[PDB]
DNA sequence: CTAGTTGATCTCATATCAGGAGAAGGAGCAGAGCG
């Protein structure tokens, strides 16, 4: 088994069916679960994130890594369309974790609320939409989630929707973002996103965009004077060296 | 001193004996130095110095006036009696010297030639001292009261800075970064220090009489918050677990950094373990201080028994760390001593005050 | 930069540990003594100790114990290193070869921490699921066990007591439970955690802390049976195991602190304590059904100060001494009529703390010899120290132009060698020397016509002769010859080589075999070679039937060793030496291991292979040279084993110690020819022949260093010699208790004369300081003066001051009372050594004590507190004031050389005073501003300044190339592990510029020497590629070993050359050899590193 | 009871001159204590 450098042992059966971007990607959320911290898993779509994040979370339950005797309770909040796919994905590689479905299609044909304290109770592994979250957001957060997925969390991308505030109501320290692409529009959504997975590293979005974005844009037109073209630059390379450790994005 | 020296010749006993004795001692002589004195350039009020952690033989001091001086602190003159010239200085003509109060100044660890320094004009400038000019200035939306580098990190080079506002500022002097912010605090951050032994633990004391120990690593708000009581007065955390009844105006860990010291405007000074923040109960009396901005104390290194040194009022108190024996007052300043730093080398002190004086201490025979 | 050469002459004697344990078999019992930097691993015979290796750490060994894991066989090894590396090392044997392993290592330092006043304390469970270190305070360092580590990745656990004193592990716990005595203000506790190495904290022990002694000190797990722990305290002995709470409070321990353990039995029902004045106790348990009825303390007898003392078996005890000889004493059941058990079987030599020392060229030769202020209270001596085997000569023939010895037993009943035949040109002549007299005679069945190039006893009480024309068998019983061979040619013996059974006789290039029995003289096995024949030799070797198997020649012109196989006189094995000389000498002989072939050239040149009795294969080449003469090779056994000896312009005894072969002068002008005797007069003597006469002398010991020593039984404190008086002045200091009274008669007050000091200036136990006037000679103490009540003598000075010719004993003192911190008051008295008596010549009141005091151009140069002044000698006999220097913390180290003064100050460390003569006043030329707290100092050259400092490291200093002209520049460091308590310069032997030698704390004598930038650059390129081939026994760094190290500064050593390290690369095999010249040939530098041992 | 379909309902995106009279504050200032 592939053993990293405090002690993570990530399972040779598993991490050997991984690619090497992959094994690099649950690297580097574990080197994120040391520091305590969250980020984006920013790499675009079909390369596959779904598999390292169930990777990770697998080396995470086996190695009982500690709080709590290996890995917690987690929510996943994924559009609805995919729900049924990451629980097969989970029952497919690693089958000990009881996942368990929040819809009403479902399958737990009881109370709801009976399902998160069952669920929460055995260290489960929940999956909801984000609508649920938006709706729930009072009941759901009460049970001391260990980790929270937002599959797709481009979903956030606006720091005013009640998503975004029923989101940002859990209280773990991970928080991991499976996003195509963390800006779509501008860079009100690089914020909203960095406030998720870290809410103190960028700056209240007032600082954010006076200092970043409002120079970047004026930097990005060709009669701009050379000073603003130069200051945008340099405003560009200071967020970029500030979400270098967080934002984990690989291209094609 | 002659059986000391005995046994070190014999091997009766370790040297580190004779050392941290003969430290001690000489810690317990401190006394003012008329035979060494430091050249007077602030036109006002001290109100910080630090001597470089490596060779400890320059110290920065900043005043009132935003002015910077640079002293040496070798006697580079052949006689017993020499007076600390200032090397360098930041000046009324510099052009970027400091338009406000220069309240903290800090070297470089790990090497001379870069030091940063913050003033009441929201800035925290890094100066390379070769040159002596600035090589970047964080602008802050509000007065800073402290900045700290951390003295042990190899691998982060982050100031921590605490100004008016409840939040405190991580400033990366590696490629420039001063967006993160430690929320948590209700009031304005009067003092920040690192811990000496773990490189990402930072204490932030503010007034609003909460004093809370950081993982800047971490995404998920303070580790500990300090109380006075331990659990005697608990309640659900809104408004209890204050580490004093008043404002937090000054931190400093001890030497090893396995114990915090904490100074507030209730008068009093707590001894906090590092690890878990519970108060040891270290008495230390009444520490007077009434101090509106951070208050700069130091402790000792290198003796049998660590002390601190306390500016109280106009004087200086020296307390045992881990007793609270008072062991004297050093009484030489005629205003209010707003900082004290320690030559750990030669168990000398160096304290600022209001008077625009730095006096040295140096032990007597 | 500069570049200096340090080196060991003197190995480190002081035992800082010792445990005992089956480390080098599962069946053996081993005795492991750490001396600071060595490893001694012995084997607990059934009587005293037979060493097996002895390794060097690259450390201070802080830590030793061994334990035994779950399935281990035998013990593992824990060593953990005063820069804490720590490491577990096994003992594996594979046959001949002997090798430590290093199954694990690391760096156990934390990066902050206050090192923790009592020391670093090791402590491991007694199941081996962890090791513990205290090594600051507030943490508990934990590397556990079960979980089989390479890295020994270890955790703290903050400990919330801060002072802890002792720790031990319990016994007898489910859970790892420590036992610790600490120190919080409310006074000293006993408090018990137990290690969760899960959860990596502690959590509440077995049994509540309990309020102890003020000055509890000691903690003994107690084993299973009984378990709990007993502490030992200044005035009582204290059992707890949580219920039971036993104590008592002998009066006998009252008098002096126990300062280490050991339990005797495996159930811990006795323990042996020694105290710091050298007593034994015994406590015994007593038990009941089991519990622990009641505490008995017994003293047992004295031995030696103990650091550490180990129970070995049958009453035979270990006793470490770091400040004595470290002792192997025996335990009695009975007493020895005068209340003691304890009997003293050996002594091990300790140079103690070396506190001071000088080089005298006593014996008016031209060699150095040290004299040191050696050891400590009880034990204080003084040790003289020359590099010299010691003839020891007692008669002398005058007999011009020997060329042969050999030893004869005359008279048939005697066993001893009782008459010598020599051959000198082309006769023999025999010598009785019965008893002591002797004189020349002629022996029955000798031919006085023809030269005798060999003979001897041999079996069937028989003589034996071959000449250079036939052999002759003389029958000493019966009759005259009755057996003799001759060639049949008439052809003359070239060389001769004979054994107690046979013979083997080369006749220009042939060799005839010859085996001696009864009667008869039968010729075996011959051959006619390809070359003529140069030197033989069929002495057999672990006989064991009565015949040597193998044969060694040595051919002409194809300069080669060879051996051959003896019944048929076939070649078995070559190595080709090569060059235009001869070999001159062949000789196997056994040292210590195995069987070595020795061949010698007519150059000096000496070859010893490793030789084997199966195939008489030459293994592990290895060459070196001896003497600018030819050489011949004799054997003599010794009390321990066979010592060959080299005959030479340069003679040379070799033998190996420690499984390790080395060669020991012997220094007399030359020596052509040798033999052992051992008549009924002359025991296990030598009979040296040179051109001129025969010198009969046996040898002490072969250690290369002679080490007499003088036991003073005080600790002596300052030496100096005065050649005119012919005597060394010592300071000494004893205990006395009470008016006073002293505890034991020493040499202070056995002296021949005495005198008390009678001074009209200044008007529990207590320390007497005495000036003793020693013999040169005899190293009889003289004279004894005492000093006032309360007076430290702390410097002494022998010189002559000013102009008058009077040679002075100049003594700097200071006054000591308890109320005070640093003397107030001292005086320096100016004494001349005349008629058997010391009169006090002059005296003169200082204010401070007088720390150092160097003779300064006919001026006296004392260092009182804190100022350094400048005495004139005034024609009146007074000392006057000159000129003062003030600006110093504590001028406690002085050293001259012209103008120039280095004051070494306890923590500003060095500022170079010049002494400016037009002026009359002293100007500071530099200063180093660091702050190393000095031990000494020294002046190597004109402008480089050697300072020791108090964190074990070497600086040097040197005269930079304005104001930054006044800062010395630290142009070297070097962290050389031992606490140098004395420079000095000078050297114990008749490339390298300039010797210092110094004395330490642990008994190294080491030298240090400049060497130029062409040879420091060649050396330091070797160290690196010694460092990349020889692995080290902790697997740790030589850099890191040797860095300048402070708890505020660290930084690589430079400008210095690990001359040990460079001295190893002797000890290699030749292909790792060539592995480290990679990049001139090897031969070469063996020129270098030849040269450079001759220096120590 | 179980899906499946179908509406409602809600969330989230992307756009740049012929008044008067009284009450309250404030300012200039004369003067009186008074340390």
């Amino acid at each position: 088994d592939a053993e990293f450098d405090e002690g993570f042992k990530v399972p040779g059966f598993l991490f050997k069916k991984l690619f090497k971007y992959q094994q690099t990607g649950v690297r580097w959320l574990w080197e994120l679960h040391c520091q305590q911290a969250g980020g984006i898993l920013g790499d675009e779509m079909g390369l596959g994130k779904t598999i390292q994040i169930i990777a990770f979370l697998a080396g995470l339950s086996y190695s009982k890594i500690r709080r709590f005797e290996g890995l917690g309770p987690t929510v996943i909040v994924c559009p609805t369309t995919v729900m049924h796919q990451w629980v097969k994905e989970f029952h497919t590689w690693w089958p000990p974790f009881r996942v368990a479905i929040l819809h009403e299609t479902g399958s737990y044909t009881h109370k709801k609320e009976k399902l998160i304290r069952d669920v929460a109770h055995c260290h489960g592994i929940l999956i909801t939409s984000y609508s649920y979250i938006r709706l729930m957001q009072d009941d759901i957060s009460r049970y001391d989630w260990h980790y929270v997925i937002l599959d797709e969390g481009h979903k956030i991308r606006n720091p005013n929707a009640a998503v975004t505030l029923a989101c940002k109501q859990f209280r773990t320290p991970h928080r991991i973002i499976l996003s195509g692409s963390p800006m779509q529009n501008n860079l009100r959504e690089l914020w909203s996103l960095f406030d998720f997975i870290f809410p103190g590293k960028l700056g209240t979005l007032p600082v954010f965009m006076e200092q970043f974005s409002v120079p970047i844009t004026m930097g990005g037109y060709s009669n701009a004077s050379p000073v603003q073209v130069k200051t945008a630059y340099k405003c560009a390379c200071v967020l970029r060296d500030t979400i270098n450790p967080y934002l984990l994005r690989r291209m094609k | 001193m002659l059986g000391f020296l005995s046994a070190r010749q014999t091997g009766l006993e370790d040297p580190l004996r004779l050392r941290r004795a003969e430290s001690t001692r000489r810690v317990l002589g401190l006394e003012l130095n008329k035979d060494r004195d430091v050249e007077r350039i602030h036109g006002g009020g001290i109100n910080t110095l630090d001597i470089e952690p490596v060779e400890g033989r320059y110290m920065l001091s900043g005043g009132s006036d935003g002015v910077i001086v640079l002293y040496d602190l070798e006697n580079s003159s052949r006689q017993s009696y020499y007076t600390c010239k200032a090397v360098c200085s930041i000046g009324r003509d510099h052009p970027d010297v400091h338009r406000y109060s220069v309240e903290t100044v800090q070297w470089y660890p790990h090497d001379t030639g870069m030091f940063t320094s913050s003033s009441f004009d929201k800035t925290l400038k890094v100066w390379d001292t070769n040159t002596l000019q600035t090589a970047d200035v964080f602008n802050f939306e509000e007065t800073v009261y402290s900045h700290h580098m951390s003295p042990v990190s190899t691998k982060h080079c982050l100031v921590a800075v605490g100004t008016r506002g409840p939040k405190v500022q991580l400033c990366d002097l590696k490629s420039g970064s001063c967006s993160h912010i430690l929320q948590g605090h209700r009031q304005e951050i009067l003092a920040v220090s690192w811990s000496p032994r773990y490189d990402y633990i930072l204490a932030t004391a503010s007034a609003d009489s909460r004093v809370k120990l950081w993982d800047v690593r971490r995404a998920s708000g303070c580790l500990i918050t300090l109380d006075q009581h331990n659990g005697k007065k608990s309640q659900a955390v809104e408004s209890a677990n204050t580490a004093h009844n008043g404002k937090v105006n000054g931190l400093c860990f001890t030497s090893d950094g396995l114990h915090l010291l904490t100074v507030g405007t209730d008068n009093r000074m707590r001894l906090w373990n590092s690890s878990n923040g519970e108060n040891t109960l270290v008495n230390y009396g009444k520490v007077c201080n009434n101090s509106k901005k951070g208050l700069k104390f130091t402790v000792s290194c290198g003796c049998s028994s660590e002390f601190v040194f306390v500016p109280y009022g106009s004087t200086i108190a020296v307390y045992t760390v881990y007793s609270g024996e008072q062991i004297t007052m050093l009484k030489g300043h005629y205003k209010t001593v707003d900082c004290c730093v320690f030559q750990s080398n030669f168990q000398e002190l160096y304290s600022g005050s209001r008077d625009c004086n730095i006096l040295a201490w140096v032990p007597s025979l | 930069m500069s570049y200096n050469y340090v080196v060991t002459a003197q190995k480190p004697t002081a035992v800082n540990g010792c445990v005992t344990g089956h480390f080098t078999s599962a069946e053996d019992l081993n005795l492991l003594i750490a001396k600071n930097t060595r490893l001694e691993i012995y084997v607990v015979t059934a009587e005293g100790l037979r060493p097996v290796k002895e390794v060097g750490m690259y450390g201070k060994i802080a830590v030793m114990e061994l334990f035994r894991p779950k399935g281990e066989s035998k013990d593992l090894l824990f060593i953990l290193t005063a820069k804490y590396n720590a490491c577990i090392l096994e003992y594996k044997q594979s046959g001949e070869s002997i090798d430590i392993i290093t199954r694990a290592h690391g760096n156990v330092q934390d990066r902050i921490g206050r090192p923790s006043e009592t020391g670093i304390i090791g402590i491991i469970d007694p199941e081996c699921r962890m090791i513990g270190l205290r090594l600051y305070d507030g943490l508990f360092k934990v590397i556990p066990l079960d979980r089989d580590n390479k890295e020994l990745k270890a955790f703290n656990i903050r400990l919330e007591e801060l002072h802890v004193i002792d720790v031990k592990f319990l016994y007898g716990c489910q859970a790892p439970t420590i036992c610790f005595v600490y120190q919080d203000p409310q006074g000293r506790h006993v408090k018990t955690y137990e290690v969760s190495l899960r959860e990596k904290e502690f959590n509440k022990g077995p049994w509540k802390q309990e309020n102890v002694e003020a000055e509890a000190s000691m903690v003994i797990a107690v084993p299973e049976p009984f378990g709990g722990a007993i502490i030992i305290g200044q005035e009582s002995i204290t059992y707890h195991n949580g219920d039971k709470y036993l104590a008592i409070a002998p009066p006998i321990i009252k008098q002096s602190t126990i300062v280490c353990h050991n339990r005797v039995d495996p159930n811990g029902s006795r323990y042996l304590l020694g105290d710091m004045e050298g007593r034994l106790f015994m406590l015994l348990l007593e038990k009941e059904e089991v519990t622990l009825k009641d505490l008995r303390v017994e003293l047992l007898g004295e031995t030696s100060i103990a650091e550490c003392l180990t129970y070995l078996d049958n009453g035979v005890v270990f006793v470490g001494s770091r400040l004595g000889d470290s002792q192997l004493v025996k335990l009695n059941v009975d007493s020895n009529e005068q209340g003691s058990y304890v009997v003293a079987m050996e002594t091990f030599t300790n140079l103690g703390p070396i506190v001071d020392m000088c080089v005298v060229d006593l014996e008016r030769q031209g060699q150095g010899q040290l004299v040191t202020c050696s050891g400590a209270f009880k034990e204080g001596s003084l040790r003289i120290i020359r590099n010299g085997i010691g003839i020891h000569e007692h008669a002398s023939i005058d007999l011009p132009g020997i060329k042969g010895l050999w030893p004869l037993r005359s008279d048939p009943n005697r066993e001893t060698d009782d008459t010598l035949v020599l051959s000198f040109v082309g006769q023999t002549r025999v010598l009785m020397l019965n008893g002591e007299e002797v004189e020349e005679t002629e022996l029955m069945g000798f031919v006085d016509d023809q030269q005798t190039f060999f003979c001897g006893n041999v079996a069937h009480q028989q003589l034996i002769q071959i000449t250079s024309a036939s052999v002759r068998l003389v029958s000493q019983e019966p009759k005259a010859l009755v057996s003799e061979w001759k060639e049949p040619q008439a052809k003359n013996i070239s060389v001769a080589s004979c054994n107690s059974s046979q013979v083997v006789v080369a006749v220009g290039r042939a060799l005839y075999y010859l085996q001696i029995h009864p009667q008869e003289l039968r010729q075996i096995s011959h051959t006619e070679m390809e070359h003529e024949v140069a030197c033989l030799d069929i002495t057999p070797l672990g006989d064991s039937n009565g015949l040597s198997p193998l044969c060694a020649i040595g051919l002409w012109t194809d300069i080669s060793a060879r051996i051959l196989k003896l019944p048929s006189f076939e070649l078995l094995h070559k190595e080709m030496l090569g060059g235009e000389i001869i070999p001159r000498s062949i000789l196997m002989t056994t040292f210590e291991s195995s069987h070595y072939l020795l061949c010698a050239l007519g150059d000096g040149a000496l070859f010893y292979f490793g030789l084997n009795i199966e195939t008489g294969l030459l293994s592990d080449r290895k060459k070196v040279t001896l003497g600018t003469q030819p050489t011949v090779l004799r054997t003599f056994r010794s009390l321990s084993t066979t010592n060959v000896f080299a005959c030479s312009d340069r003679p040379t005894v070799i033998y190996s110690s420690n499984h390790k072969l080395v060669f020991s002068n012997v220094n007399l002008k030359e020596v052509n020819y040798m033999c052992p005797l051992n008549s009924d007069g002359y025991p296990d003597s030598l009979a040296l022949a040179n051109n001129s006469t025969l010198t009969i002398g046996t040898i002490d010991e072969i250690q290369k260093l002679h080490i007499r020593t003088v036991p003073l039984y005080e600790s002596p404190r300052k030496i100096c010699y005065q050649e005119v008086s012919q005597c060394f002045g010592v300071l000494s200091s004893r205990i006395e208790v009470q008016g006073t009274t002293a505890l034991r008669p020493s040499a202070s007050t056995q002296a021949l004369s005495s005198s008390v000091s009678s001074s009209k200036l200044f008007s529990e136990e207590v320390e007497v300081h005495n000036l003793l006037i020693i013999d040169q000679h005899t190293f009889e103490v003289l004279h004894a003066h005492q000093f006032l009540q309360n007076e430290y003598a702390l410097s002494l000075v022998s010189c002559k001051l000013g102009k008058d010719p009077n040679t002075y004993f100049i003594v700097g003192t200071a006054m000591v009372y308890p109320e005070e911190a640093e003397p107030k008051q001292g005086r320096i008295v100016v004494f001349q050594y005349s008629d058997g008596k010391l009169q006090t010549v002059a005296e003169k009141e200082v204010k401070g004590a007088v720390y150092s005091m160097v003779e300064f151009n006919g001026k006296l140069l004392a260092s009182i507190n804190s100022t350094v002044r400048l005495y004139e000698w005034t024609t009146e006999k007074e000392l006057r004031t000159e000129c003062n220097h003030y600006n110093n913390i504590m001028a406690l180290y002085l050293k001259t050389k012209g103008d120039f003064i280095l004051v070494g100050d306890l923590m500003r460390s060095v500022l170079l005073l010049a002494y400016k003569p037009m002026e009359g006043n002293f100007e500071e030329i530099a200063r180093d501003f660091n702050p190393n707290w000095m031990s000494a100092v020294e002046i190597l050259d004109d402008d480089n300044f050697l300072g020791a400092e108090n964190a074990f490291n070497l600086f040097v200093c040197q005269k930079d190339s304005d104001e930054e002209r006044q800062h010395l520049q630290e142009v070297g460091l070097f962290h050389l592990g031992e606490f140098v308590n004395v420079f000095c310069h000078g050297s114990l032997v008749m490339p390298t510029q300039g010797s210092v030698l110094f004395g330490t704390v642990n008994g190294m004598i080491g030298l240090v020497t400049s060497l130029s930038e062409s040879w420091y650059n060649l050396l330091l390129d070797m160290q690196n590629r010694l460092n990349k081939v020889i692995k080290s026994v902790g697997k740790i760094e030589h850099s890191f070993w040797r860095s300048f190290h402070t708890e505020r500064k660290t930084e690589p050593a430079t400008g210095f050359i690990d001359g040990d390290l460079i001295e190893s690369f002797l000890d290699i095999s030749r292909p790792k050899m060539q592995e480290v010249v990679a990049n001139a040939t090897a031969d070469d530098l063996i020129k270098v590193v030849e040269e450079l041992t001759r220096i120590h």
